[PDB]
């Protein structure tokens, strides 16, 4: 019934009230580390796919 | 080139097959959950399937390079 | 989680699973670049950056551009995951197959067995079809000289993309057993975020060009950055249910220790749910877009169209559904009471049994709801941001990006949670 899930709503919002917020530190730290992690595979795969077309390339 | 052609189709077929029956052998040491990053502390690297290892790795070389071969094979 | 990063490439074990992921991807990445035989690789390029080509792009981001290379894992590891969904489906279907799944020690494992088996028998038939209705199609529309659209032709096909997922399939296996993080993940990771860089730096040389302006740029990189930071933020957001420990029965009445809490997600940790929308979404398009004669089916592939509105919304939606139905797998509040119950704790002010597990229930259920809508967020800003930049990428698709920062997390996650438990 749309009472029931107008409901759910409402609870769903209430227990949203309740939650609790990582500090700053946690979120740069996260940040950081995604950014880190994200960056070293792009230039790792960056100078595979580099060598390994250049090489190819190379053959001909 | 016919039969020599058909060889090496028979060679590629046969060490396809045979790669799918080596990956399927060596099933994966299983727990709780589908799939994991699983436990990297422990150094492992038992004799386990090492043979069945480099012979994968040995066949996908050889399947490689046999994609290889029948793409550069003339007309 | 920056120290588990550092130490991963300090620490001599995990430094070498960490070479040991490096040189399976290099292997991967490598085999991007053996084709199928008999196929044109520049047609199908070609047809790619046509407009009816377009809605094969997801198709292709999630290949790892080897889709697009047509190499010997044309469809990347794609296949396995399919099954892995169909196997699912069973799972939660099938009755015999659900007990299966809960025997314990075997049973688990002949479900893993037969979804790789039937990944692999999925990469044959994707391969057959693939050769049949899309690169033997309109006279063998992207064939080569010499090659013509018969059963020789299909059998090669065939072979070479049964061989290829199969030892794909092994490679993301030996990730997995040998590597850090999770073997599949990290072989779509890679087949997204390999992508990236040259766009990057394309896109930079389009503003000094002049093609792309600075402004529109910029608002792009910062919501990149804004995506990466608001991920980060919800998954180290949780709610805390107030439990307490050394209880004791005085004057007939319950007492208990120092107040303390237990901390529920707002999301269950695993990409895996991402993966699968994605998959789910694909397997319409998979089976309509090939046949480019059919407008009819070309209709109905495009109307999946991650990049399109209706597709969009459909993404968006499978995202949300299976985000919250992973998470209320995972988060049972039966085993969660059971583990409050074995330390010898409960909660202030509600009665140990089922009780309990009906407040966890509630609490979770209630809860969870909002990880699903803000991954659900993060599925839909990032088009609108492209459409109104007019800097698009499926590689940076909301799709794209929750399966990087996904990866990313799971694995940081995973390696620190490890080391730390090596500390002490
Ligand atoms: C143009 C040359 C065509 C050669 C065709 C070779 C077919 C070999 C197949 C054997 C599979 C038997 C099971
Ligand atoms: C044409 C395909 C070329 C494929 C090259 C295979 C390389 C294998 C070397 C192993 C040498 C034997 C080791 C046995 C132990
Ligand atoms: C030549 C095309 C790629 C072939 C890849 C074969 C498998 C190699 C992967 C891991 C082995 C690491 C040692
Ligand atoms: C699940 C599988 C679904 C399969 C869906 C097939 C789609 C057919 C659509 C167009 C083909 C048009 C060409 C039809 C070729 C047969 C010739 C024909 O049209 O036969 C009509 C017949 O003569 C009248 O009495
Ligand atoms: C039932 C789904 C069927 C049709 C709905 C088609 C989509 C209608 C709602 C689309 C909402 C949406 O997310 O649109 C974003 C738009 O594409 C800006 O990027
Ligand atoms: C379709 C998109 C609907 C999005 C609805 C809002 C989701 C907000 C939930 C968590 C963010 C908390 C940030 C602090």
């Amino acid at each position: 019934m749309f009472a029931r899930l107008i409901r759910y709503f409402q609870e769903a919002r209430a227990e949203l009230a309740r939650v609790t917020w990582p500090t700053r530190e946690q979120v740069v730290e996260g940040t950081q580390a995604i950014l880190l992690f994200t960056l070293a595979f792009m230039v790792i795969l960056g100078l595979y796919d580099t060598v390994f077309r250049f090489l190819i390339g190379l053959l001909r | 080139m016919d039969l020599l052609y058909t060889l090496v189709i028979l060679f590629y077929l046969g060490v396809a097959g045979l790669l799918v029956y080596l990956v399927l052998v060596q099933e994966p040491k299983q727990g709780a959950g589908d799939l994991m990053g699983g436990s990297a502390d422990l150094f492992s690297a038992r004799g386990v399937t090492g043979g069945l290892y480099r012979l994968t790795v040995i066949l996908g070389v050889v399947f490689a390079a046999l994609a290889l071969v029948i793409g550069l094979w003339p007309r | 989680m920056v120290k588990a990063f550092w130490s991963a490439l300090q620490i001599p074990e995990l430094r070498q699973r960490v070479l040991f992921t490096l040189l399976v991807l290099a292997a991967y990445r490598l085999g991007a670049f053996i084709p199928t035989p008999g196929v044109d690789l520049d047609k199908i390029q070609e047809f790619l950056r046509t407009a009816q080509g377009g809605v094969f792009g997801i198709i292709n981001l999630f290949s790892g551009g080897n889709f697009e290379r047509f190499s010997i894992f044309a469809l990347g590891i794609m296949p396995y995951i399919t099954a892995a969904i169909i196997m699912q489906i069973l799972v939660t279907v099938v009755p015999a197959l659900e007990k299966l799944s809960k025997e314990g020690e075997e049973g688990r494992r002949i479900i893993n067995q037969y979804t790789r088996i039937g990944g692999i028998a999925l990469g044959a038939f994707q391969g057959f079809f693939l050769a049949t209705a899309f690169l033997g199609a309109e006279g063998g529309r992207f064939l080569l000289p010499g090659w013509s659209p018969g059963p020789f032709f299909w059998f090669v096909v065939v072979v070479t993309q049964v061989a290829g997922i199969a030892l794909l399939l092994w490679m993301a296996e030996r990730i997995t057993e040998y590597g850090i993080g999770n073997g599949t993940s990290l072989i779509i990771f890679a087949g997204i975020v390999v992508e990236w860089l040259p766009q990057i730096l394309r896109t930079i040389g389009l503003i000094r060009t002049g093609e792309v302006n600075l402004v529109a740029f910029l608002f792009f990189l910062a919501f990149i950055v804004l995506a990466f930071a608001g991920m980060a933020a919800v998954q180290q957001a949780e709610r805390r249910i107030p439990v307490q420990y050394a209880r004791k029965v005085v004057g007939g009445r319950v007492y208990g220790g120092q107040a303390t809490y237990i901390p529920i997600k707002l999301n269950a940790a695993g990409v895996i749910p991402i993966i699968f929308a994605a998959a789910i979404l694909q397997i319409p398009i998979f089976l309509a877009a090939p046949f480019q004669d059919n407008p009819v089916l070309q209709g109905i592939a495009n109307f999946f169209n991650p990049t399109r509105p209706s597709g969009l919304f459909i993404e968006v939606l499978l995202v949300i559904l299976f985000t919250y139905v992973y998470t209320a797998v995972q988060f049972d509040p039966k085993r969660i009471a059971e583990s409050l119950r074995e330390y010898g704790g409960f909660i202030p002010g509600i009665r140990p049994g089922e009780p309990t597990v009906k407040f966890l229930e509630h609490i979770v259920s209630r809860l969870t709801l909002w990880g699903a809508l803000f991954l659900g967020l993060v599925t839909l800003l990032p088009q609108i941001i492209q459409n109104l930049t007019g800097i698009h990428s499926i590689a940076f698709s909301g799709i794209g990006l929750l399966i990087v920062v996904g990866v990313a997390l799971d694995t940081l996650r995973q390696v620190e949670s490890q080391l730390m438990l090596r500390s002490y």
